[PDB]
């Protein structure tokens, strides 16, 4: 935990030593803003700083103003004031700041800064004596000649604290060339405020993925119909893929993949192009019965348990480095043969309740997939006095009847199976009774972009308020993955916009079978790098 | 006609929607049963209107003789056209009875349901559907007994059922009997249940918006509207 | 609007600074509109004017506020209504406070369903 | 490994089978029944082994109240995947329980079932 210090001194360099004395319990750094004046002496702080190389100590000085005199100056002197402080906040914390030295000017703009950013405690300094050297300041406050004075205790802004993302690319503010992108800050916040305090209609909501605290012109960039130059934008997002089958990356799968080199080569490399992707969150279909080995001691219940404990120890090893890894979850599919061995059902279907009930580990299993053929020969109401008992254990399952299918068959589905998440079911929009009870019931849609690309209902879908997901089926078959599968959508659905994207991501991550806990801190982590990313791309 | 009349001079409209009440074992005879379901699907088939009926209601004394999982070969097709079910499972209620409620009945909603807290798989499933749970504060504190009522040790599970992500919405019942209406339903929780914030507050008033069985384009319109309500009373809320 | 007025010599007499601002030495420093918070006057309603008083009658009114602000994840993100994010910080940390008897005001302003 | 090194000393050994007791548990969660079942299942699908489980059992709360009429329906899975059953009843139960078990569970083995005698 690290109590920095920040600090503007003019003619008097004695108060940052004051400031830090003033609270016996004792700080851990201090940075001092001061122009390029030459009635500076910084080599009294210097000394006393190096009296304890324990405590952090820096400097940074603002070329080219000694004083402030006109417009231009000051406004200089206040953005490098605040890309000073905001360079210079804590990752996860609010620091402290003394207001007590320099001129009026100076200690009203470190307020501000203060009130735009917040801070733990801002607080002043009075000396009785106002001391010079050391000894006599040392005096004073063993004596209790020292005055430390407090009124301020305030969050600030997190969405403006949030914005430092944007610093690099500026080369250090060189006046010829400089743009002060802290006024753009200033100007955008109170932009927003105004407009949402002076209108009525603009005022009404808008934005349901949580945000309105973007620039209005980058509300309005959201606004327009997304183009194909977005590419980099839209893989800067980050984004859920519900439906991934883990066998058909490396298109493999039963005549292959028996060994468990090649099973832990292809969990290590799917992995690590989701993570290319900046996809966060991801729920695997698997099929263990397809990739055991009897012959070689390797059950369905081995291949499960190798697969979970490889990608526990996959996301353990990302964490553990503080970078951005992707939670991942898996989904046991019962694989549809309906010609021999019936029990492989109900085998499949006991596999994976014993391997929920694993329990421990940040990767486990949330949910069954009813795949295979989706024909009539094959629809939900065979197994529903088996699916019982999953049910009983608090599992969902996710069905899928999206290709040759009549509307009666995604309604008992619905309604037998109960399905809490529905796979593709392209031919919805015929049937406006499904529609009210897909829509009523919140129940989403795994439609797959790409796998029905070799009029898309999807943007009528968006209209009417189904939960669609978009999702990759197989990226290793289709040649192409999520980026590429939001992507095509603007030639696909004419007149779709960014904002929709936004709205498909939401939908995703409220659609996936996830505790409460994990789905909120999971809109929380995703929230912030919207926002952020949202932030990085409109400047440029 | 009154929404309209009210509607027609731009002031302040309660939007007001229906509940058939099919009670069990009330009246004598169990078809009067069907009858309500028939005449509840009936009324839904009027089409165009302004204040329509969106679902039916399954009410009951206690238990056993009131019981939630009779009547689901009944609610087939009453079901299948359209509807919605609040079952009110609950109040002393097995928690089979919920259970049934909830899955053999697919019903939306639940009726107090306050010894929920004991049965956490019944919890898991609710919370993972979403499933909404209208509660009376003051009739259930009246009816049952939670902290502080003298002599009592039983406190109200209302922090829990939010801290765990149920769609718990506050509800008013009997406003006559009870002798309260939502604004001292709301108020009473301060004391009910200790350390509860307002922001929970404006997230039970999102819960009941979401759990409404209303159609999507009326619910964006109704959260643009709350929302821009809302700013304004917590815009003129820190002036007191 | 809130500003500064910067003079050169600092100047005492009325001539003085009148000749500097037919110059115009004294130069206009503000950092912005500011909007404050669009309703926090009823205090001035409910605290009279108090001309007889003294250092007894203290109000701490918002200072615990101001205090409580940071000093208490669920209620982090749990936002509905997403322009309540435009809500002025401090309303924000108030609406983070925990519920009381006194806040019936509030309710029955409150619209509810 | 009990048994395989009593066998490698050319010993008297006894061999071992398992059995999976799917408890009642009146109300006790009742989705422990199907966890039970599921459990035996997939432990009777590891399969290579000398000692291995066999089939289930059912018992416990032997009153009227936790009889054998209610669970018929879950013991399809287990009974189709190929395991064995066996129920406990009838050291105080009525003479149709029985029936039930063994015509609905298709129970190999009946617990105890000391009042036989009084059904012909
Ligand atoms: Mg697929
Ligand atoms: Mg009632």
């Amino acid at each position: 935990m690290s109590r920095v210090l920040l600090c503007s001194a003019g003619h008097s360099s004695m108060v940052v030593p004051e400031a830090f004395h003033a609270v016996p319990e004792g700080f851990e750094e201090v940075h001092v803003f001061t122009t390029d004046s030459e009635k500076f002496n910084p080599v009294v702080l210097n000394d006393f700083f190096h009296s304890l190389p324990n405590v952090r100590f820096s400097i940074t000085k603002c070329h080219g103003l000694a004083d402030i005199l006109n417009e231009r100056d000051f406004e200089f002197y206040q953005e490098m004031l605040w890309q000073w402080y905001l360079t210079k906040m804590p990752d996860n914390e609010l620091p402290y700041v003394c207001l007590s030295g320099g001129i009026k000017s100076m200690s009203a703009s470190l307020q501000k800064a203060a009130t735009l950013f917040g801070a733990q405690s801002v607080f002043h300094v009075l000396a009785d004596n106002n001391p010079r050297n050391i000894e006599e300041m040392f005096d004073a406050l063993q004596k209790g000649q020292i005055h430390f004075i407090e009124m301020g205790y305030e969050p600030g802004w997190a969405a403006l604290r949030r914005l430092k993302k944007i610093l690099p690319i500026n080369e250090g503010c060189s006046r010829d060339n400089f743009k002060p992108l802290i006024s753009k800050s200033i100007e955008e916040i109170l932009s927003n405020v105004k407009i949402m305090a002076s209108d009525t209609g603009k005022s009404n909501q808008l934005p349901f993925p949580s945000l309105a605290i973007l620039p209005p012109i980058a509300q309005q960039w959201l606004q327009l119909p997304l183009s194909a130059n977005d590419g980099a934008w839209i893989q800067n997002l980050p984004k859920v893929d519900l439906h991934c089958h883990l066998g058909g990356f490396a298109t493999n799968g039963s005549k292959l993949l028996k060994d468990k080199g090649c099973l832990i080569r292809q969990v290590e490399l799917l992995y690590q192009s989701l993570v290319n992707d900046n996809v966060a969150y991801a729920e695997i279909r698997c099929s263990p019965n397809n990739y055991a080995d009897k012959n070689k001691n390797r059950s369905a219940w081995v291949v499960l348990q190798d697969i979970n404990d490889t990608f526990t120890r996959l996301i353990t090893e990302a964490k553990q480095k503080n970078q951005f890894y992707c939670h991942v979850n898996l989904l046991v599919i019962a694989s549809r043969k309906f010609s021999g061995d019936l029990s492989d059902i109900s085998k499949h279907l006991a596999l994976a309740i014993t391997a929920m009930q694993q329990g421990e580990g940040v990767c486990r299993i949330v949910g069954v997939d009813l795949a295979g053929f989706e024909n009539k020969e094959t629809r939900a109401s065979y197994y529903e006095h088996d699916f019982k008992a999953v049910h009983r254990c608090g599992l969902a399952v996710t069905a899928h009847a999206g290709e040759n299918d009549d509307p009666e068959g995604i309604w008992q589905a619905v309604y037998s199976l109960h399905a809490r998440r529905l796979g593709h079911a392209l031919n919805l929009l015929e049937a406006p009774d499904l529609m009210r009870t897909v829509i009523e019931r919140k129940i989403g849609v795994e439609m797959c972009p790409y796998a029905n690309y070799q009029l898309y209902p999807l943007k009528k879908y968006l209209e009417a308020g189904i939960l669609v997901s978009v999702n990759t089926d197989n990226i290793g078959i289709s040649g192409a993955n999520l980026s590429e599968n939001l992507l095509i959508l603007a030639d696909l659905c004419p007149g779709i916009s960014r904002m929709d994207v936004l709205t498909i991501i939401r939908n995703s991550i409220e659609t996936a079978f996830i505790s409460h806990d994990f789905r909120m801190e999971l809109l929380k982590f995703f929230d912030r790098k919207i926002y952020d990313v949202c932030l990085i791309s409109i400047k440029n | 006609r009154l929404i309209t009349e009210a509607k027609q001079k731009n002031q302040f409209y309660c939007h007001v929607n229906l509940l058939v009440i099919a009670s069990r074992k009330f009246s004598g005879d169990l078809s009067d049963i069907s009858k309500h379901l028939a005449l509840a699907i009936t009324a839904m088939q009027q089409g165009e209107g302004v204040c329509r009926i969106v679902g039916v209601d399954l009410a009951g004394f206690e238990n056993k003789e009131t019981r939630a999982s009779y009547y689901e070969h009944d609610f087939k097709a009453v079901h299948r056209c359209g509807l919605a079910v609040t079952a009110h499972a609950g109040e002393n209620d097995d928690p089979e009875g919920i259970w049934q409620a909830v899955y053999s009945l697919h019903a939306r909603r639940l009726g107090h349901a306050l010894n929920l807290l004991e049965a956490p798989d019944l919890m898991r499933t609710v919370i993972e559907r979403k499933i909404g749970v209208e509660m009376c504060p003051y009739a259930n504190y009246q009816i049952k007994g939670f902290a502080p009522m003298p002599n009592f040790s039983a406190l109200y599970p209302l922090k829990k059922y939010l801290e765990a992500g149920i769609l718990v919405s506050v509800n008013t019942d009997n406003i006559g009997i009870s002798g309260a209406n939502l604004s001292e339903n709301l108020l009473i929780l301060a004391d009910l249940c200790p350390g509860i914030s307002r922001m929970d507050v404006l997230t039970i008033i999102r819960n009941s918006i979401e759990t409404a069985f209303i159609s999507h384009d009326f619910r964006m319109e109704l959260l643009k509207f709350f929302d821009r309500k809302i700013y304004d009373v917590c815009l003129i809320s820190i002036k007191n």
